[PDB]
């Protein structure tokens, strides 16, 4: 459960790409874990995206609202930190 | 302290989100809940806001953009977005910075405006409501 105490032209907010960046220490298995856990990919697609991260240096995990993207990025980076991997997750305007 | 009516609004918003299996409770779930929160509703009525249209816009945006948790996962449940957390913290900060303690749905409404990349802030400004409009209502009524 949650503790709520303690936890002129006008354009709509833009959507954001959530990206996973490559590094030399994070195991392929962990990248796949992250893709399945935080992005709901199946083993097949998660594996393809992990290879893209590995060979292209970066890969787009998904496109979300600014608000959702920011949260997913923090959750992934916190998970990588807890598992002691330097897996970097970022975002940028779609 | 978040007042009783605000706590009721927050807890029911969170429960609705959990029942729909949303991965996140957003600032839009928050604004949708504030439409039936007396304090925030009064403020919006004083600003001549079409509450039926705003309700529909929020509901459409929520179901179309909020990711849903897989039917096969009980390790992780509905979580507030960072943006949602910031709004509550800001509402408390604003009230405390005035030397008071009671936080109402209207104070939370004021705090939403500071999440500039949120759809909720966009929709409020689309409905001709400014942060100052709400603060003036809180301080001086209609
Ligand atoms: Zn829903």
């Amino acid at each position: 459960w949650l503790d709520f105490d303690q936890l002129d032209a006008l354009k709509p907010p833009s959507m954001y790409k959530v990206i996973l960046v490559n590094d030399d220490y994070t195991p392929m298995e962990f990248v796949i874990d992250v893709l399945q856990k935080f992005f709901s990919y199946d083993v097949e697609r998660a594996t393809q995206l992990m290879l893209a991260v590995h060979y292209q240096g970066k890969a787009i995990c998904g496109v979300f609202t600014a608000e959702v993207a920011e949260t997913k990025v923090a959750m992934v980076n916190k998970y990588a930190r807890e598992n002691e991997h330097p897996l970097l997750c970022t975002l940028e305007k779609a | 302290m978040l007042n009783q009516e605000l706590e009721l609004s927050l807890n029911m918003a969170f429960a609705r989100a959990r029942e729909h299996r949303h991965e996140f409770m957003t600032v839009e779930h928050l604004l949708l809940a504030l439409l039936s929160n007396p304090s925030a509703r009064e403020a919006l009525e004083a600003c001549s806001v079409d509450l039926v249209a705003l309700r529909q816009e929020l509901e459409a945006f929520i179901e179309q953009t909020t990711p849903v948790l897989p039917a096969s996962e009980e390790e992780r449940d509905t979580q507030p977005t960072l943006s949602f957390q910031r709004v509550l913290q800001r509402a408390v900060f604003h009230v405390q910075s005035s030397g008071r303690n009671e936080v109402t749905g209207a104070n939370v409404l004021v705090a939403i405006f500071s999440e500039q990349e949120s759809q909720a802030a966009y929709l409020l400004r689309k409905h001709e409501v400014s942060r100052l409009d709400v603060v003036n209502f809180i301080s001086h009524g209609t």
